[PDB]
């Protein structure tokens, strides 16, 4: 089994960095792809990037320089630092796990494929709010 | 002899129509009113007084001219008309 | 007036690239190939390679392979034909007079030659 | 002697109307004790065939629409895709409506080889030539044609196998006329042709000369299979009275690169036969390489041909990349499609091949090659 | 959007835009007061432990919106549904699809 527990400040001022920290129990951090999803209240989820070893990270173009993800192998922890938070950032956060794939549709040697990710298992939830 | 005659007649028609001028500028938008003919009820629109811009000897200039076109020769696009052939073919 | 007017002499440092022009006019340029030759100072001639003016297809030996690009540019209405020879990685051994002859027939009889471009490195 | 010959053809560009049909059965007479000196390089039948094919192309392209208004400024965004290389361009333009005083903002999907920059692009041939759209009903499929001599002349066929292109032929026959020549227009590989009898045949005008090409004839065909996997829907735009232009309106999904496959297991040992027959000429110890392509125009650097009405330009850098020394995997060749075609090395008469709807496939036979040596190679 | 269907009947959920290329839709399911949960990936391949009742329209078809079939629906499936779309002829969508709320009459 895989258990994800996220802990954060709970209330953060605008223009102050937010540190959300997720602990995984069940598998080693180096062996899996780690994802973060932010769901605004009453709206759809929003994927905000994923992190791994060997520099395999692509973040959201909207939150390009704002969110940064880091990994701690010894402690089995994953940290998220979000800079310049606003009132729109007040949302539920989940720390999930992605297993990739390859939807091939062509010759393969011509790079006619794309890699797709999906949330195999889920976290618990952390409704971080912003008060000005 | 019928088939050969028909082919010869069609080829004569084409050969006669070859050296003559092409009316590709004439496929334009025409403002058509009724020719002054009291009110004949039906058959009033059989002749339409249509005004159009036409090219001149100089490519950069145009001229507003008019002409009487038959009803069968034109099709509406309230006063905007065009020659009936302008979508199907070109006229010589 | 079969003319094969070449460009001026050029001086280039080692490791850089050079281009030699062979502006041709006065005949059916497409009918006859254009053969670039190089002649070192004092030594005999040497073959850089031919270009077909119709298809632009070059043909260089193993020694000059990968370092010589023979191209042709056809002017409007086929009045002139600028034949370019590009050398990529020049060295000390590349100093020479570069001529561009025409191959009139299957005997490889070069009857018209360019004035020659002196490339020094 | 030299004389004009006519077809014997059994919609196509190679019109069967204005020359006679075929005899029900060929008449072949084996001339015993006859040894005639053939020379295919000074053959006049080749020149007459070339002139006839050019004339048929011209007469096919002549009564169809000239795309004179298309040479305009084109607002070309990239086609909707996620990606390295944008090959297809979504070009919008003002086009003349059937009424001369009105214009229409239409769009089309051109190729990168058909447009040059000035976001403003223009068709590649606006600088150099006028353009004539090929007729959509008219098909580019090769059809057999037999060139038949008039009265008072005869055609001698060399029935002798292992026949070198020049010199005496011990086994001569006379035929009324030839077999299906099937005029395939291609470069770097001869497609749909004669497949020899005994062993691979190397023919060149002078072996020592580099300037003259080398024609290689195979024993068994090498099957080459193409696809243009794109859909490329066709749409008509009325550019004038009775004149229509067929544009690539949209593509149904998976914008993929065109390609033709060759078998690796066949192409290897086909090149084995080829290098054996070439070592027959250049000594039994020389190592024989095959290289990508020297350079030149796009028609020559790439194996160019017509598949299903669309003009393919396949790279073939994987085919000819081998070194040979004396002692179910497929080679996939990426091809580039092109619509603005300048046939027969003529500048002044371009041509817009219309889009073909749906996907298109080659299943053709490589029955030969054209090659050129590298020169130099003193000892 | 809102969809209501009685127990024991098929429910069709459409989420996202029309197809344009080889598309891979990952259908999630968020229960009220619960985290999202995978029910379908690669348009038909359910993960381990998920019921086989759910099915999805294949991505090989072009110009058709993604469709999730839920046959013989029960009380557990009364929840939201967000579809994550991966189209070859479209850049990566870092925001999930417009959710649909499946409501059971019971
Ligand atoms: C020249 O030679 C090359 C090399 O051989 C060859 O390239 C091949 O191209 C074909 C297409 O022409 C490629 O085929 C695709 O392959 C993938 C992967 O299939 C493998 O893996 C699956 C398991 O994941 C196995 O079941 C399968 O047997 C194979 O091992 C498939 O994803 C593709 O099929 C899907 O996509 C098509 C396009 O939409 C659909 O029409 C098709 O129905 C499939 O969709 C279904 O499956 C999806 C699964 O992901 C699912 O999501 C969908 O909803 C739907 O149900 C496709 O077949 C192949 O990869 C290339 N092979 C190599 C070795 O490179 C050229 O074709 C050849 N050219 C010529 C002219 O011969
Ligand atoms: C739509 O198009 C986008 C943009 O092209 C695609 O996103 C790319 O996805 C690929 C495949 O996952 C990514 O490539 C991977 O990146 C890693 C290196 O990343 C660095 O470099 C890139 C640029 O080169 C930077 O963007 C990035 O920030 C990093 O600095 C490698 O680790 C990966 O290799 C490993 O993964 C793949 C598959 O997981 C394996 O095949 C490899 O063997 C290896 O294990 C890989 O190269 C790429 O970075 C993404 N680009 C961007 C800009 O995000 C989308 O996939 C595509 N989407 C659709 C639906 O078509
Ligand atoms: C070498 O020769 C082989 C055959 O020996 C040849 O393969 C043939 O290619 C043609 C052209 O692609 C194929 O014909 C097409 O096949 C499909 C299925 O029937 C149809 O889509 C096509 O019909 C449409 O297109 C025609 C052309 O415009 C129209 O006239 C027609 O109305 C349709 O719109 C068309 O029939 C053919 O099936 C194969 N195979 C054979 C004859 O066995 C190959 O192309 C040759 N290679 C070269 C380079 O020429
Ligand atoms: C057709 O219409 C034109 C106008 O488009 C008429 O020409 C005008 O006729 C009046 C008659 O009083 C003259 O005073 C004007 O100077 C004319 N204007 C022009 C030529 O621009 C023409 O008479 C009409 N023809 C008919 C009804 O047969
Ligand atoms: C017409 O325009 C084409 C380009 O559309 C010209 O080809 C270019 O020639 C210039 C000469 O300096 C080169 O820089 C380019 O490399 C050539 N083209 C491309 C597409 O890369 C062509 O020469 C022009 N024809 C004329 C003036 O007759
Ligand atoms: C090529 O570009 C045109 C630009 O107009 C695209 O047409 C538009 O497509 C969008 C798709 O959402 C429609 O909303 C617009 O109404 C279309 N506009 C017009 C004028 O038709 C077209 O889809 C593009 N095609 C490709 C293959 O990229
Ligand atoms: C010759 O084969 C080589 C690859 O073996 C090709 O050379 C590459 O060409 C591309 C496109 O111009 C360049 O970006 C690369 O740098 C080249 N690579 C090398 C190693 O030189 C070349 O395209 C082939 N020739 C032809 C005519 O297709
Ligand atoms: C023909 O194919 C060859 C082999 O794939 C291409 O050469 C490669 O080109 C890429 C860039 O496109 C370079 O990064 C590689 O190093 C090249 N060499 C290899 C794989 O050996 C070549 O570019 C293609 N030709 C054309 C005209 O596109
Ligand atoms: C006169 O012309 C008009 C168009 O201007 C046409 O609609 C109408 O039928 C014609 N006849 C009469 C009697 O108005
Ligand atoms: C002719 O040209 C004038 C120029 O101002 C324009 O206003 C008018 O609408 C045009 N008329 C027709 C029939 O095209
Ligand atoms: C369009 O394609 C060109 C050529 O590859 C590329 O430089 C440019 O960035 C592309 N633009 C977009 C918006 O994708
Ligand atoms: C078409 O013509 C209009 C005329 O105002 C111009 O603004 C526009 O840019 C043109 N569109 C093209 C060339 O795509
Ligand atoms: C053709 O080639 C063969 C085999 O090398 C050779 O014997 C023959 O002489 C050649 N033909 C001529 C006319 O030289
Ligand atoms: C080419 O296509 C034919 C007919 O579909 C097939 O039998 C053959 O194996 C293919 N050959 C290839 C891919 O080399
Ligand atoms: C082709 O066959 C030869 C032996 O005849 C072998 O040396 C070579 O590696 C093969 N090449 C392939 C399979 O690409
Ligand atoms: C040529 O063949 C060799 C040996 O198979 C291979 O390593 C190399 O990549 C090939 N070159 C190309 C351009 O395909
Ligand atoms: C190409 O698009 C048409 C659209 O009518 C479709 O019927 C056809 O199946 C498509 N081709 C392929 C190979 O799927
Ligand atoms: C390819 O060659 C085989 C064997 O000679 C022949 O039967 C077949 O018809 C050929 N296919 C073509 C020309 O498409």
């Amino acid at each position: 089994q895989v258990h994800l527990q996220e802990s954060g400040p709970g209330l953060v001022k605008p223009s102050e960095t937010l540190s959300l920290t997720c602990n995984v129990s069940g598998t080693l951090v180096r062996d899996n792809y780690w994802s973060w999803i932010r769901q605004p209240l009453g709206k759809q989820p929003e994927w905000i990037g994923y992190v791994h070893d060997s520099g395999d990270t692509n973040y959201n173009p909207s939150l390009k320089s704002r969110v940064h993800l880091s990994l701690d192998k010894s402690k089995n922890l994953v940290s998220l630092r979000l800079t310049g938070v606003t009132a729109a950032d007040s949302a539920i956060y989940y720390c999930a796990t992605t297993k990739h794939g390859r939807r091939i549709y062509g010759v393969v040697a011509f790079k006619e494929w794309f890699t797709y990710f999906y949330m195999d298992v889920w976290g618990k939830g952390t409704s971080v709010t912003v008060s000005s | 002899m019928v088939e050969q005659m028909h082919t010869d007649i069609i080829s004569l028609w084409d050969q006669s129509l070859k050296p003559c001028v092409k009316l590709t500028p004439l496929c334009v938008t025409l403002q058509c009113t009724n020719v002054t003919n009291n009110i004949t009820d039906d058959m009033r629109g059989e002749l339409k007084n249509c005004s159009f811009n036409m090219t001149t000897e100089l490519r950069d200039k145009k001229q507003k001219v008019y002409s009487l076109f038959y009803r069968l020769d034109v099709v509406q696009i309230n006063k905007e008309y065009r020659l009936i052939n302008c979508n199907t073919s070109a006229i010589t | 007036q079969v003319q094969l007017l070449q460009s001026g002499a050029a001086v280039t440092k080692p490791g850089a690239s050079v281009r030699v022009s062979c502006e041709a006019s006065g005949y059916n340029i497409r009918d006859y190939f254009i053969h670039w030759w190089r002649q070192a100072p004092g030594q005999g001639l040497q073959w850089v390679g031919w270009i077909n003016p119709k298809t632009g297809q070059p043909n260089n030996p193993r020694q000059f392979q990968g370092r010589v690009s023979l191209t042709r540019h056809a002017s409007w209405d086929f009045d002139t034909y600028s034949f370019y020879m590009d050398l990529k990685a020049l060295r000390s051994d590349d100093t020479a007079v570069y001529f561009c002859a025409r191959q009139r027939s299957d005997y490889w009889d070069f009857d018209v030659w360019g004035s020659g471009t002196q490339v020094t490195v | 002697a030299e004389t004009t010959l006519f077809c014997a053809s059994d919609h196509n560009v190679w019109a069967t109307h204005a020359c006679v049909p075929t005899d029900p059965n060929p008449q072949e007479i084996h001339l015993e004790n006859v040894t005639e000196e053939f020379n295919m390089w000074k053959n006049n039948m080749v020149e007459q065939m070339h002139t006839d094919i050019i004339s048929l192309w011209d007469q096919s392209l002549k009564p169809c629409v000239k795309l004179t208004p298309l040479c305009v400024t084109l607002q070309c965004t990239n086609v909707t895709n996620n990606i390295m290389r944008g090959e297809l361009k979504n070009c919008s333009f003002n086009m003349t409506t059937e009424l001369r005083d009105k214009k229409q903002k239409v769009y089309s999907l051109f190729y990168r080889l058909d447009v040059v920059q000035i976001k403003e692009y223009r068709l590649i041939n606006c600088n150099t030539s006028a353009i004539t759209q090929a007729c959509p009903k008219v098909s580019f499929e090769p059809i057999p044609i037999h060139y038949c001599a008039p009265a008072g002349f005869a055609i001698l066929k060399c029935k002798d196998k292992k026949f070198n292109g020049t010199g005496p032929c011990p086994s001569v026959s006379t035929v009324q006329c030839t077999h299906g020549i099937k005029p395939v227009v291609s470069t770097q590989l001869l497609l749909n042709g004669s497949l020899a009898e005994e062993e691979v045949m190397i023919r060149s005008e002078n072996i020592t000369n580099n300037a003259k090409n080398i024609l290689v004839q195979f024993n068994t065909p090498v099957q080459i299979n193409c696809t243009r996997p794109n859909n490329n829907t066709r749409k008509s735009i009325r550019i004038g009275p009775g004149q229509a232009f067929y544009a690539t309106g949209d593509i149904i999904g998976d914008i993929r690169q065109a390609h033709c496959n060759v078998s690796k297991a066949t192409w290897n040992e086909t090149l084995g036969k080829v290098v054996k027959q070439l070592r027959k000429h250049f000594g039994n110890n020389t190592i024989i390489r095959f290289a990508n392509s020297s350079g030149g125009d796009l028609e020559v650097t790439t194996h160019s041909f017509n598949c299903g009405g669309e003009f393919f330009y396949c790279n073939t850098s994987g085919l000819f990349n081998s070194t040979w020394i004396s002692n179910n995997d497929s080679i996939t060749l990426p091809c580039r499609i092109k619509q603005i075609i300048n046939m027969w090395q003529r500048i002044g008469q371009a041509m817009y091949a219309p889009p073909i709807q749906g996907v298109i496939r080659c299943v053709s036979n490589i029955t030969g090659l054209i090659l050129t040596r590298d020169g130099g190679s003193t000892n | 959007t809102f969809v209501s269907v009685a127990p024991g009947q098929t429910a069709r959920i459409t989420c996202g835009e029309e197809s344009l290329g080889s598309r891979s839709v990952i259908w999630y399911q968020q229960r009220p007061g619960q985290a999202p949960s995978l029910i379908i990936y690669n348009n038909n391949d359910r993960p381990s432990g998920i019921p086989d009742r759910f099915s999805g329209s294949p991505g090989s078809t072009f110009g058709t919106t993604a469709t999730l079939t839920i046959t013989s629906v029960e009380a557990g499936d009364e929840a939201d549904y967000y579809c994550h779309i991966w189209d070859s002829r479209r850049p990566t969508n870092w925001v999930f699809g417009e959710g649909t709320t499946l409501i059971v009459l019971s």
